[PDB]
């Protein structure tokens, strides 16, 4: 089986940031690219970005540009995401989650239990 | 009535996956591979419309493989820097990018030793106030680059063994997917040049027509969407330095080549005039906007990543480094000559392989390479934004997308040449495709005499291929042995057409169809008609033996 | 840019009954589209891929098909289990979902 | 009038460049050769005259590959010498070519090292004021020949593949470069011994009709000259001291094998009869003064150089060792039997390959070698003396000419069944090269029959010559089917003789001209034909669906 398991809830005052890790089991680290997306407290999912661990390749949603950053260590097969000026509209619950196929990856069959993170 | 009748040499085909071999000390251009045929034939199908696909080509992983086997191969008699590994003292050499380190090395007799001194990058020192050790220490061993190889990408030619074919899609505005009325055969691809690189591609291939943009899908913002520029763009870039290279003996015949200074120091740069990108770019978006109808276009840096993908990386003939392209993937451009700084590493790791490493040694004198901008690789920022623009960034990093840009032109497909058509009757190179059936006939030796021997870390490649092409050709022959046409090109046969195997009109079969339409149709029914034939072959035989003992 | 809409964004619905939710966009996709549920304090679960195949550990009864612009879930013999939030999803783009 | 007519089986053939295999846990005959073949089959080719150069014969390329190819694996498996290279604290054992040294030893564990002691000779060792160190050590590590080899110089037998044949000049007095009136073709060479030897040629074929002096130009005096002698002359070696093998362990299952001396010391030598000796240089000076013909002939020692050239080298069949040979190669000889001093060494660079090298281990109780020279490699001083007397010098080092020293009566050709020839017609081993074509027609079959399977680090080989072999016999045969001559041997065709092709007499072609020379004729257009066949075939088929179809 596999498996994404993420770090604890957080809480940190506007202005500062927050570092949320994701760590991965059950499957090549490198194999497929790690989806960050984060469930608002009542409302819709909003897709933040990925990572490629291959080469830390990234790509983040237009709106949060400049705000997120994304990283990775292959050596502990763990994902990394930042996210910095922290608002009050960032309480969320930030999901990690993996795509099923390689080739259409955005299929997320698999999930973490998600991290929430406030103010 | 209508009769069965077989035809041996017919312009058929389909896709099929094989194995390719080479045709040119180089690194990529080994002693393994064979003269190259200076004169391709490229017969036109006309009336052939092919679809092709270079995103599920796989000339483009066997490429892959290719030039990593060799890679491997040809680095592995080379000095393993195993005992480079201690404990390092260093020092300056602002540039501080250079270090003057000093080690303790271990001598042609185990049991002595001496202190021994070079300079290294601080790309490749990681800190262990001042001790330092390589960054691959704990890793793996890097190899260091043999002092007497060649890694000028040289050119090569994929040819396809006998029994199949290499299509090719002439049409300039292709975009690599979907039909191409423009479709010709040959034996071989052109020269490609094994060019490892990312973000913008150099020395490669200009689009004949115009500017194309080409991707998987345009909706998918995962995927990377390839441009290939018909006017290339100068770019010349410079290492001006005397690294002087010194010869340390680590082993017993093993020399480690060191760098050093004689001068002073100056950091590494690209030359690239400002106007000429600017008018590149402002075609590039003009493209960009035919599939955007209604959006602005913003050129803006990696997001970021492993310096591998945030830089442009290439090798310059020489010693690997990496340049900051930001100057370039900008809005704001100006005419005037652009510097890009750059910066040198001595520990490479090749492709993306993980415990791989090589060294490089220094070359001595200065180094200065002028190549084209052919393309680039540019990825789209996910969402959309209210302020109705669309931004690019460079991106790269997956050799076979490079590839991928080269040979999507390319498909290679298996000839079969065994067809079967009524007739009425009764038993007692390929540029015939766009030929109907009848007309084609008229080809069948052209055709099926070079579907045995045209081919006159890659050896056991081409034996492969050698003996896969006999197995083929024997079957095919057996067949028809067995069905009594033995030599035959058009064998009239004792067994009936069916009814229920075509309703076609005879003059529209022999007169209007050609052999690949006939072969989609006919099909069904393949192995049905093949063992009436075996019978048919039993029946005669007993019938000649019962009139023989009379 | 692509955006989804659902409906009807909330439906009582009875165990046994059956029932379909829709999802259009603006632009044509083809068919690549995926369905999820959403339960409360518990992470999104792939139902449906392609408009058309079934995710692993997914019943029978989970269906759903569309084309282009216009599409929709089918789930019959509703259980209490289906209680759920189902979201329609296109790349990046998430949809709004219903409740049931 | 002449119409073409197609043959199959014509005994031709011309040079060609291909790979032969070999037939018989020795270090040269290894568990790939094949079985040999006890009766080869040398058929002669009367009024056949082949022109042979054994100055140009790949055969002799191709064996030292073969040779040295073997040999690196064979002792791929052999312990490496590395943890030798120490400090080495020797003294004394006025014969002082052997000192006793000791050195520290890393035990199995790697925390822990101890005393050792070996007997080493001083030729294997450096100084480094009584501190010396291995050879080797700054060149490259020695590999210990394994303690369970051989490396007795046991004949090797060299075999073509199927469409290839071997021919031989059985000349007795060729000079080994010119037309060779007596020739024969088999199937393999015979046995070839292996011996590895620079000045005298020990363990090698006799001349059979007398001796035989010859050279690729006598003119050339950067070249050296061979000689072969009819009658033999005896030479015993020996190395009467107790050299007992001690078992050092040196790692984890690695043993290496020192010297140890229970008696006392004396030097190795040579004994060879003066008046034998003396006898067979009057000979062969006798012969090169008919080539020098108002001169004199005189014999000195070798000008200098390495070891392995200044002294004669060979294998004892154990440990290696050097002769010196200056009391041979001299114009005063007396009858007395002649004693050769000579030195042992245990570390041996193997032909001229830089970086590689080889340790002997001792071998227990003393050795004798009866062997016999069989021949010599002599070169001659530049320039002329007014003396009027020109002086000859043993020399040697690159064993390809060892190997050319008995290769030179083999000839590698391909044969080419496929002629074509006139006739008054119209459609509807290898003996017989020394008959007309006429009468050579009766005998296609034994020939043919012969080129497919005629077979029945060398693996490969053999595989790959089954391919080729398999590629010919197929292509062939493809051509005979396309034509419409399948299954036949003598096959009259529908295409007409041309003029242009040939204006010899009809009667003189068949009854006078053989195969080989009709081919040197009517090769011109070997192309143009076969074209013209083609067409034929696809006339006839169509005519013949035709009248199928009626
Ligand atoms: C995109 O394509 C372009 C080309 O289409 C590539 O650019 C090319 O890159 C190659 C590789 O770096 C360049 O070739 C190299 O040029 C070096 C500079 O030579 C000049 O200075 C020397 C100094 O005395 C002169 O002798 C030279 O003159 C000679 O060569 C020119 C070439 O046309 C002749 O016209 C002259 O008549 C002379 O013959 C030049 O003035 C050059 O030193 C280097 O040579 C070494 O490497 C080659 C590798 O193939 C060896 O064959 C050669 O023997 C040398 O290697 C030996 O010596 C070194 C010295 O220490 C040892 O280390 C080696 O082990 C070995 O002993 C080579 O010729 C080429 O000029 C350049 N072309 C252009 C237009 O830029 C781009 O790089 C490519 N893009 C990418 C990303 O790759
Ligand atoms: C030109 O050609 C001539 C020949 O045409 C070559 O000369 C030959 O060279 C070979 C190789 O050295 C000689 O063979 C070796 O002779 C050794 C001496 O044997 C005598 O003493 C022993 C002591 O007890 C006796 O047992 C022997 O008697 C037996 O053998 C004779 C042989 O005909 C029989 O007739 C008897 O009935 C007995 O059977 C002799 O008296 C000999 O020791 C040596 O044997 C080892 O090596 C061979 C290699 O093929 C092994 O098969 C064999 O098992 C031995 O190896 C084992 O034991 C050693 C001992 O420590 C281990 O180290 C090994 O790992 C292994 O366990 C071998 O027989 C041959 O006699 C000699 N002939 C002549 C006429 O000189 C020239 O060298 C050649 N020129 C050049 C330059 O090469
Ligand atoms: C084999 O050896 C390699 C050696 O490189 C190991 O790879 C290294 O692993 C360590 C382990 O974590 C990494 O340390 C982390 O680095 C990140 C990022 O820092 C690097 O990248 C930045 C890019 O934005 C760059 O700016 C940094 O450079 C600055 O900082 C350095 C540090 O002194 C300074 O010298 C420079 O001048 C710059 O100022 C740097 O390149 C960093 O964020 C991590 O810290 C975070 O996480 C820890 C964990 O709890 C937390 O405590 C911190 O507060 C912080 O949150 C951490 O430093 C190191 O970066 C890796 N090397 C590289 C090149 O990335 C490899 O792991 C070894 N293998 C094995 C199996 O161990
Ligand atoms: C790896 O290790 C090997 C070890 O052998 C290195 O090879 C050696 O390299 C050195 C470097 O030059 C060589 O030294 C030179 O030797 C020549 C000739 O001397 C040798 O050959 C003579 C044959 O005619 C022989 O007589 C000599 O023996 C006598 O002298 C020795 C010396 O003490 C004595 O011990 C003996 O008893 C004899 O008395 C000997 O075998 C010599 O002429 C050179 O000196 C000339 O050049 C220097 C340079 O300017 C000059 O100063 C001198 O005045 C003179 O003009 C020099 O000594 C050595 O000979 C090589 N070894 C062999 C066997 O030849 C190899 O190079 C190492 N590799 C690397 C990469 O370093
Ligand atoms: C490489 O391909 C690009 C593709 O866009 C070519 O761009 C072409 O640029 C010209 C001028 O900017 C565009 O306008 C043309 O101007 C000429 C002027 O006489 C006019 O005759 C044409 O009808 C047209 O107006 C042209 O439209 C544009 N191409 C396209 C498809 O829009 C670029 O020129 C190409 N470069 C080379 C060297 O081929
Ligand atoms: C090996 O080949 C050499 C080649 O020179 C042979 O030399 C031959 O030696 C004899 C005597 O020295 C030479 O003279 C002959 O003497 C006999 C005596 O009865 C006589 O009948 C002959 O007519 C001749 O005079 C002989 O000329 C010489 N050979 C040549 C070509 O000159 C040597 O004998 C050969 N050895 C063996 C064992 O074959
Ligand atoms: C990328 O483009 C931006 C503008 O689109 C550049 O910013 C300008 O930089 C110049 C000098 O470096 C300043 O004088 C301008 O005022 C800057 N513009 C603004 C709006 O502040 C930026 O420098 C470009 N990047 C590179 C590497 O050239
Ligand atoms: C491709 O299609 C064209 C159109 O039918 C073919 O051209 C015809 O060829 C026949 C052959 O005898 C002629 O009788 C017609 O008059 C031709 N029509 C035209 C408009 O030229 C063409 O031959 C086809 N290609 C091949 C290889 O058959
Ligand atoms: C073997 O070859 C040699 C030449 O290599 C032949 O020598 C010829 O002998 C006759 C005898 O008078 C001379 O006229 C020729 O000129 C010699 N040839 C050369 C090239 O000098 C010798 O006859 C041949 N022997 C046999 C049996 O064929
Ligand atoms: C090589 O030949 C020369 C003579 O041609 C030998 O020199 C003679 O050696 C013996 C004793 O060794 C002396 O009695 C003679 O007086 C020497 N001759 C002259 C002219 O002085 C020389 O010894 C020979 N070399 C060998 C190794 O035997
Ligand atoms: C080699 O040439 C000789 C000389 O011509 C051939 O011998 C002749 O063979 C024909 C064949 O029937 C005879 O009629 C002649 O009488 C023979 N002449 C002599 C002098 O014997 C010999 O046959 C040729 N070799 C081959 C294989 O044909
Ligand atoms: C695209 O850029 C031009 C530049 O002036 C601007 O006028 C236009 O409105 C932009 N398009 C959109 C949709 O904003
Ligand atoms: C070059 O100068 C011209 C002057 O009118 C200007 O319009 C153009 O935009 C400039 N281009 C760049 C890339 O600076
Ligand atoms: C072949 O002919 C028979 C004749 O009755 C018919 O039943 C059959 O369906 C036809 N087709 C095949 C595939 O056998
Ligand atoms: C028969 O033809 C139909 C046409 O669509 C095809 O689907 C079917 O697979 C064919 N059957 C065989 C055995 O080829
Ligand atoms: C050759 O040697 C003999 C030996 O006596 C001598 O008489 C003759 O003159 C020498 N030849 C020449 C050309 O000196
Ligand atoms: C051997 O002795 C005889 C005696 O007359 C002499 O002529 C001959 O030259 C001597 N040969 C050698 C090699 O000493
Ligand atoms: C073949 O015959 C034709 C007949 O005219 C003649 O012109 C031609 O030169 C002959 N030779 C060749 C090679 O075609
Ligand atoms: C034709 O014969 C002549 C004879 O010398 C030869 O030189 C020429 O190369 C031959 N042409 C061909 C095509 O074989």
């Amino acid at each position: 089986q596999v498996q994404l398991v993420q770090s604890g809830a957080e809480v940190k005052k506007p202005g500062a940031s927050v570092k949320v890790s994701c760590k991965a089991s059950g499957y090549t680290f490198t194999g497929y690219y790690m989806h960050w997306v984060r469930q608002a407290p009542g409302q819709g999912l909003e897709w933040m970005g990925w990572i490629n661990p291959n080469s830390g390749g990234t790509n983040y949603c237009q709106k949060f540009q400049g705000r997120v950053t994304m990283t990775r260590d292959t050596s502990i097969s763990t994902a990394y995401m930042e996210l910095s000026r922290l608002r009050s509209d960032d309480t969320a619950v930030y999901y990690c989650a993996r795509g099923k196929n390689s080739d259409y990856n955005w299929d997320f069959q698999h999930w973490g239990q998600g991290t929430l993170v406030t103010v | 009535n209508l009769w069965v009748t077989v035809y041996y040499g017919v312009p058929v085909w389909k896709e099929a996956k094989t194995t390719l071999f080479c045709a040119s000390h180089n690194v990529w251009a080994t002693h393994a591979c064979v003269p190259t045929d200076p004169n391709p034939q490229e017969v036109v199908l006309e009336n052939v419309t092919e679809n092709f696909n270079m995103w599920k080509n796989d000339m483009v992983d066997q490429m892959q493989e290719d030039v990593i086997s060799i890679w491997d191969q040809s680095l592995k008699p080379c000095v393993k820097l195993t005992p480079l590994c201690v404990t390092l003292n260093c020092t300056n050499v602002t540039l501080g990018e250079i270090k003057n380190c000093s080690f303790d090395i271990t001598t042609e007799i185990r049991d002595k030793t001496r202190k021994e001194y070079a300079l290294f990058y601080r790309l490749d020192i990681v800190p262990l106030s001042n001790t330092y050790r390589l960054i691959n220490c704990n890793t793996s061993t890097c190899t260091q680059a043999c002092p007497k190889v060649t890694f000028d990408p040289i050119p090569i030619h994929y040819c396809a063994p006998a029994g199949y074919a290499i299509l090719k899609c002439n049409n300039k505005t292709f975009n690599g997917k979907g039909p191409c009325n423009n479709v010709s055969t040959v034996q071989c691809t052109h020269g490609i040049k094994p060019v490892v690189s990312t973000q913008l591609l150099l020395n490669g291939s200009l689009a004949e027509e115009e500017i194309v943009i080409r991707s998987k899908n345009l909706a998918d913002n995962a995927k990377i969407i390839i441009v290939q520029l018909n006017k290339s763009v100068e770019i010349v870039c410079t290492r001006p330095n005397n690294n002087t290279r010194r010869s340390i003996r680590i082993g017993p015949g093993q020399t480690f080549y060191a760098t050093d200074i004689i001068g002073d120091i100056r950091q590494a740069y690209c030359n690239i005039s400002g106007r000429n990108w600017s008018e590149a770019v402002n075609q590039v978006k003009k493209k960009l906007k035919e599939h955007f109808p209604h959006k602005n276009i913003s050129f803006q840096s990696s997001s970021g990543g492993d310096l591998e993908i945030t830089t442009h990386s290439f090798n310059c003939g020489g010693e690997f480094f990496y340049c900051n392209t930001s100057g370039l993937f900008n809005d704001t451009i100006s005419n005037a000559t652009i510097m890009l700084p750059c910066r040198i590493k001595q520990i490479i790791n090749m492709w993306q392989e993980v415990g791989k490493c090589i060294y490089a040694p220094p070359i001595k004198g200065n180094i200065t390479c002028k190549s084209d901008i052919t393309g680039l690789l540019l990825l789209r920022d996910g969402c959309n934004t209210a302020n109705n623009a669309e931004i690019f960034r460079p991106g790269g990093g997956d050799m076979r997308d490079n590839w991928r840009s080269e040979l999507y032109k390319y498909k290679v497909v298996k000839i079969e040449p065994l067809g079967v058509a009524p007739t009425r009757c009764k038993r007692r190179f390929l540029g015939a495709a766009g030929s109907t059936m009848g007309a084609a006939s008229m080809t069948l030796t052209v055709q099926a005499r070079n579907l045995l021997s045209g081919i006159v870390v890659w050896g056991i490649k081409q034996l492969q291929a050698r003996v896969l092409a006999v197995e083929r050709y024997l079957r095919d022959q057996q067949l028809l042995g067995i069905w009594g046409c033995s030599g035959k090109l058009i064998c009239c046969t004792n067994v009936p057409w069916n009814s229920s195997w075509s309703n076609r009109n005879l003059s529209e079969i022999w007169d209007n169809m050609t052999w690949l339409q006939w072969d989609k149709e006919i099909s069904n029914y393949t192995q049905i008609i093949y063992g009436l034939l075996e019978e048919s072959q039993n029946q005669q035989e007993k019938n000649e033996q019962d009139l023989l003992a009379l | 840019e692509i955006v989804l809409t659902q409906s009807p964004a909330t439906l009582s619905l009875s165990p046994g009954e059956r029932a379909t939710l829709s999802c259009r966009a603006s632009q044509s996709v083809s068919s690549y589209l995926a369905w999820y549920q959403q339960k409360p304090g518990q992470a999104p679960r792939l139902l449906i891929y392609d408009a058309s195949n079934r995710a692993t550990g997914i019943p029978a009864r989970f269906s759903g098909s569309g084309s282009g612009t216009d599409f929709t879930l089918t789930i019959s013999s509703l259980e209490p289990e289906d209680f759920a939030v189902y979201y329609c999803q296109q790349y990046e783009f998430f949809g709004q979902g219903t409740k049931l």
